[PDB]
């Protein structure tokens, strides 16, 4: 799962290597926590 | 000659079941391969380390008995006892 | 052909159902004619039954009947009623494997494509729009997805949860905020109950460690994997809402 | 030739060299310098001959000659050095060794050396923990 693909699809309508497969910083749980 | 032949055969067999049971053993695999990753001089030194108790020797009982019998005969020949 | 593929019940098509569902969703997004809603066909300027005229359409191989051009595909209202009674009647996966793998993603893509032509976006000259789709339909179908995934947390662990999560992404755009209290609260409540159960089980298991914990730690690991899979099926929708 | 060469191959070096024999100095000049190993079986090129003549009164003997195959011992050292590893471990053969398997391959055997593993991961750390056994060994088996 690209993980960031959900955020890219969200910011796609508004036009808004080392870490290609996965990244610590963009965890879904911490993303939900920071959005709430 | 014969003693080393039997010892080598036993070591090969032991390495065989160690490789067979590697995935059951998990952590024990490293400790069982410690014997086979040591230089051959040290391998023989630790295989011949059953003169007094010291069960930390992979040598089986029959091979131990063969070596002990020959050692006793050699001591008798030398006249120690 | 693709709808018959999706609806077909065969062990041969069983392992290829998912790709057929994805292709059907793509076709539903790409197709310019509101095939699900045939009754208001005459308001579609791109319809072959509106352009080709009767003589040429009879010369071609067409059923001449707009309702019967795709007879096997049911109407949008009938599909909505079927999905509504699903997730409410206690769905059994033995008879309903095809639904949440093919039919719902098609409806999701169809709604995402046809919402723009719906009367709600352009209330001017209404009743002449190509489709009768509405935001209330969108809310109803999204609530249906939430209810079915609620029923399917602990049963039938598969990739289709994350699949439906990524397919239903466009739906969330025009949701009312009250759908939170309507469905998300029980859903996240049950997810939190599962999380509390699994963390309590982990705490209990951490006390004991011996030669053979494998027969229990495998089950506990399965619990965490299922919890994480449901969590990734859930948090995209909640985040973006 | 520090005991790394085996008895059988040393013997066949000698039998090839004795194919020309002649008291260890005759018929073994720089003209046959290539012919002896051509008859033995692998082919010396210009690089091989220049490696033979790099440190070489003017007529070789058996000590000098087998000293030359010591530096030629450097050849054919690519697959057999990892053949043992591929036999003993990596049953799947993916090369991406799992987490427990990597604990186990660095479970220190007798030496009990330290700071070398943590040095290796502070110098280089893979990402996707998930350390590659291949990338892990070429660094030493360069």
């Amino acid at each position: 799962i690209n993980n960031m693909s959900f955020l890219i699809t969200d910011t796609k309508s508004k036009m808004s290597r080392k870490g290609d497969r996965y990244s610590m910083q963009t965890s879904l749980i911490v993303a939900a926590l920071k959005r709430l | 000659d014969d003693f080393v032949a039997k010892l080598q055969d036993n070591q090969r067999f032991r390495y065989n079941e160690v490789m067979q049971a590697l995935n059951m053993s998990a952590a024990l695999t490293a400790r069982k391969t410690k014997e086979f990753r040591s230089p051959p001089q040290e391998q023989i030194n630790m295989l011949l380390n059953f003169k007094d108790d010291k069960s930390e020797c992979p040598c089986p009982e029959e091979i131990r008995d063969q070596l002990l019998d020959f050692h006793e005969d050699l001591m008798t020949h030398c006249g120690i006892e | 052909s693709l709808y018959a593929l999706g609806t077909s019940k065969s062990i041969y098509v069983e392992r290829q159902r998912s790709a057929l569902g994805e292709c059907l969703a793509a076709f539903a997004g790409a197709f310019p004619v509101a095939f699900l809603e045939t009754h208001l066909d005459k308001h579609n300027i791109y319809s072959i039954y509106n352009t080709k005229s009767s003589r040429e359409r009879a010369a071609l191989s067409l059923p001449t009947n707009v309702e019967d051009v795709c007879p096997n595909i049911p109407s949008l209202e009938k599909l909505m009623e079927e999905i509504v009674e699903l997730a409410e009647s206690g769905i059994r996966y033995t008879q309903m494997p095809h639904v949440m793998e093919v039919i719902l993603p098609m409806l999701c893509s169809y709604m995402s494509r046809w919402w723009e032509h719906g009367p709600e976006n352009n209330p001017e000259r209404a009743e002449m729009c190509c489709t009768a789709l509405n935001s209330e339909h969108m809310n109803t179908l999204l609530g249906n997805i939430l209810k079915i995934i609620y029923n399917n947390l602990g049963i039938d662990e598969g990739a289709w949860m994350k699949r439906l999560a990524v397919f239903s992404q466009p739906i969330i755009n025009k949701v009312k905020p009250q759908l939170l209290k309507t469905h998300f609260l029980p859903l996240m409540e049950k997810l939190k109950k599962k999380a509390a159960t699994v963390v309590s089980e982990e705490d209990h298991l951490k006390a004991e460690a011996r030669g053979d914990m494998s027969e229990a730690e495998l089950l506990i690991l399965d619990e965490f994997t299922t919890l994480a899979r449901d969590l990734y099926a859930f948090y995209p929708l909640l985040i973006r809402f | 030739m520090a005991d790394q060469l085996t008895e059988e191959q040393i013997a066949e070096f000698k039998e090839a060299f004795s194919l020309f024999d002649k008291d260890g100095d005759g018929t073994i000049t720089t003209k046959e310098l290539g012919t002896v190993m051509r008859s033995l079986g692998q082919n010396p090129t210009e690089a091989e001959l220049q490696d033979m003549i790099n440190e070489v009164n003017g007529t070789i003997d058996f000590p000098e000659f087998l000293t030359m195959m010591a530096r030629k011992m450097k050849d054919t050292d690519s697959e057999e050095e990892i053949r043992e590893a591929f036999r003993v471990f990596d049953k799947d053969g993916n090369g991406y060794i799992s987490a427990a398997e990597l604990r186990h391959v660095m479970t220190n055997l007798g030496e009990k050396l330290t700071d070398e593993e943590v040095d290796e991961m502070i110098r280089e750390a893979d990402i996707d923990g998930q350390v590659n056994y291949e990338e892990f060994v070429q660094m030493m088996t360069a």
